[PDB]
Order: structure tokens, then C-alpha cells, then sequence
């Protein structure tokens, strides 16, 4: 869950 | 010990140079993005442990977000500036159904930040602390984040009395408009939620993802 | 201007020396009579007009409330004291299908409290600062709210920093809990006004006139 | 309305 906030958190 | 209003207001400036509530809805959105590089400028946020820059994200979007246009919206009238360049006023906020909510923004929020001329620094502190909420569920080490909000007051207060001298009860004052900030990042997400469930009023991808469960 | 911590204690040892939720909501009714008495004792407080002085219990007697049976419980391992003399734990609010809320007040409120070693005369003025909102709609002169405000939160950090000349962050935290209860407060609302709606779960006059609108 | 609550600070 929360793809897209880990994403931006990660790069 | 390691938390200066500069690299704060640095995160400020770094992030920041017909139906309204469509227009601000995708704004939120657009904003959500921004939200996650700015939090990445704020001292030691990166250092957590990605699960709980998670948390911290999901548990206070909301509320950094209201406190971020609200301050931008100092010099407008009776209206909101959204970040999208669009401005929405408050005859169109009522005309859209949204008037009470949008009136108690102007009063609790924009008036009072414009009456006591709440700086940028000052800005960013608040939503600092916002960011580092020790309550926010599922927290790996609740007591890391209580120290950094800690380190991030101290610095907030230090800097107002250095910087406003003459206002002794400033800092007490930017504090206090937190239950506010609070009460209505609540009632922002049951509009949300209602919008979500009645259907039309499209909602983009991260703004939806922020309304999943839990 | 006149706001004495020790006339805000007072009026704190003045007024305090099957189903859980009927015996909390019989709780509830019972301090609501015992709230007027207390802020009647606040400095200022009575003379404000009658209809301010209805205007701010009315907004604020859920938090004032909700802070009280708090502060009350910190000698209490995972449970509440009532003003009844009764005592809810943890596992009892559970099964009653109300253990959500339960644990919020445990954790952002009665854990902390105990943690800082909250005294009684911070917690009145916490109180005094919650039940001078000057951003309860309809106040006849809110400037006159906040002034009263602003006298309580100048007076408690005196109060601190003389009493814990050793914890300077010491006021701020105490400041830093009243968004958590301002979210509590609303939720606890939320849960009356569900009860009401329900039927079943006896609700007495005082505190069902406060369930009246607005 | 507030019936109750007046009374009480009135009094
Ligand atoms: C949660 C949130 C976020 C706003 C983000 C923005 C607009 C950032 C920006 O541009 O800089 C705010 C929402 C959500 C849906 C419910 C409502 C309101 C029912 C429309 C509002 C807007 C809050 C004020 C303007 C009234
Ligand atoms: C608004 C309020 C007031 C509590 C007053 C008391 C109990 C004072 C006292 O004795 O000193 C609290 C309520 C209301 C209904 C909804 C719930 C909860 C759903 C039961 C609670 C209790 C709040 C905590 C204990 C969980």
C-alpha cells in the first residue's frame, strides 16, 4: 500500500 | 542539538518562489508532491526510517497543506490563493456548498496569521512540528519523533523573542493556532471523504492514495 | 492584567477533591454542573456577558471535560477514574466496542500527562486557556477573549520555567497537548451524538442540552 | 434554548 508516497520518498 | 530556522525556512522557499472545489482538489494533489521535498529539506526527516516518514506524511498532509495556502493567502481579501495560480473567493466558496469551512479558514487561520504578521520562519517551524507528530499511530520510535519536534520548538522560540523581543506571548501565540489547525485539517477530510463517496469531483491519483485505508 | 495562577488552582481543589458508556455519560452530566461552579472561579470569567459565558462552556466543556477525568487517572495502571467514584479499564471500554477512543485518551493524554508529572496548576491553567477560545463563534467581543487568553498562558509559563526552572521546552509541551485533545474532544462527540441518534444509552438533561443546536 | 446552562451562571 502506498505506492506512491514511498516511491517519492525513496528516489 | 542540530535544528536551525534557517535550513527550515531554506525548505519554505525551496518549496514555495467552474466547480472551486475540483480546482481544489487537483491543487491538493499537485501540492502533495511538493509536500514530500519539502519534508525531505527538513533536518533529519530523511534519517528516519522510511516507514515512519510514511506515517508521518499520511498522519499530517492535511493539515501541513491547509497551513502552507492559508499563510500564501495573507495579502488576498476573502479568498485562498491556490498553488495552481488560481484564486478562489469566498462568494464562490459559498455558492459552492463549502462556505463554512472556507469561512473558518479566513478566521481561524489566514486573519490571525495576517493580524500578528506570521513570517516564513515562523511558518515553517509550525509545520515542522506539524510533521513531527510523536502521536501519529504505527510509529517505529515515537520517542525520536518527540525529539525532533522537542529541537524544533526550542528553535522556533529562540528565534521569535530574538527576533520579536517585544512580544513576549508570540511564540505561545503561534502554538496556539495548532488546535485550530487541527480541528479543521479534520473537518477538510470528511469533505474528502464525502467527495470520494458521492462520486464526480474528480480526485487524482496521490490525493486518493492519501485517503486509503488506514 | 490580573490572572494569578494560584486563584486558577484554587478553582481547581474547589471543584475536585453494566455498560461503561451509560456510566460515563451519567459522569458526564454530573461534571457539567460541576464545570459552571469551576469556571466561575476563573478570574474574569464572570464578568463576561452571560451570553459569552454560554457561548465559550458550550464550546468548550467536552475538552475541559475530557481534561479533568484525564489528569485524574495518572495514578490509574490502563483505566479512568470517573467523577462517580466508578472506574473503566481498558479491557471493559474494549468490549463495549468504544476501545478506540479509549486508548487515544490513554496514550495522547493520560500517558503523557503522567510522563511530565503534569501538576494541577498547570492543568487548570491548560483549562483556562481551553475555555478562553476566542475563536467560539458568536462571541459578542472576542479581542476581550484572547486578552484573557493571552494573561492565562503568560501566567502559566511564569508559573513554569520559575517552578521547572530545568525543563525550559516545559510550557510548550504543556501547549503541544491541546491539539490532541482537541481531536479527542471532537471524537468523543462524534460517539454522543451517535448514541443519541441510536437511542438506548440513557443521555440526562444538562448533557443533552448541550447536544442541542448549534 | 440552553435552558439549564443559564440558569446555573445566573444564579
Ligand atoms: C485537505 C485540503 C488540502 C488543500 C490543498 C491545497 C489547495 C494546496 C494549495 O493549493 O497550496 C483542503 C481541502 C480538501 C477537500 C475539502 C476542502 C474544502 C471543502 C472544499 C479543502 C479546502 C480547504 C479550504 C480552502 C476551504
Ligand atoms: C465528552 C465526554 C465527557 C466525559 C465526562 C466525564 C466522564 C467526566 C468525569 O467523569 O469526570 C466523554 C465521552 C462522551 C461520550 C463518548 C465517550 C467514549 C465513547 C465512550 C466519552 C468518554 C471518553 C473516554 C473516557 C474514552
Amino acid at each position: 500500500k502506498h505506492k506512491i508516497l514511498h516511491r517519492l520518498l525513496q528516489d | 542539538e542540530d535544528m536551525p530556522v534557517e535550513r527550515i525556512l531554506e525548505a519554505e522557499l525551496a518549496v514555495e518562489p467552474n466547480d472551486p472545489v475540483t480546482n481544489i482538489c487537483q491543487a491538493a494533489d499537485k501540492q502533495l508532491f511538493t509536500l514530500v521535498e519539502w519534508a525531505k529539506r527538513i533536518p533529519h526527516f530523511s534519517e528516519l526510517p522510511l516507514d515512519d516518514q510514511v506515517i508521518l506524511l499520511r498522519a499530517g498532509w492535511n493539515e501541513l497543506l491547509i497551513a502552507s495556502f492559508s499563510h500564501r493567502s495573507i495579502a488576498v481579501k476573502d479568498g485562498i490563493l491556490l498553488a495552481t495560480g488560481l484564486h478562489v473567493h469566498r462568494n464562490s466558496a459559498h455558492s459552492a456548498g463549502v462556505g463554512a469551512i472556507f469561512d473558518r479558514v479566513l478566521t481561524e487561520l489566514v486573519s490571525k496569521m495576517r493580524d500578528m504578521q506570521m513570517d516564513k520562519t515562523e511558518l515553517g517551524c509550525l509545520r515542522a512540528i506539524v510533521l513531527f507528530n510523536p502521536d501519529s499511530k504505527g510509529l517505529s520510535n515515537p520517542a525520536e519523533v518527540e525529539a525532533l519536534r522537542e529541537k524544533v520548538y526550542a528553535s522556533l522560540e529562540a528565534y521569535c523573542k530574538h527576533k520579536y523581543p517585544e512580544q513576549p506571548g508570540r511564540f505561545a501565540k503561534l502554538l496556539l493556532r495548532l488546535p485550530a489547525l487541527r480541528s479543521i485539517g479534520l473537518k477538510c477530510l470528511e469533505h474528502l471523504f464525502f467527495f470520494k463517496l458521492i462520486g464526480d469531483t474528480p480526485i487524482d491519483t496521490f490525493l486518493m492514495e492519501m485517503l486509503e485505508a488506514p
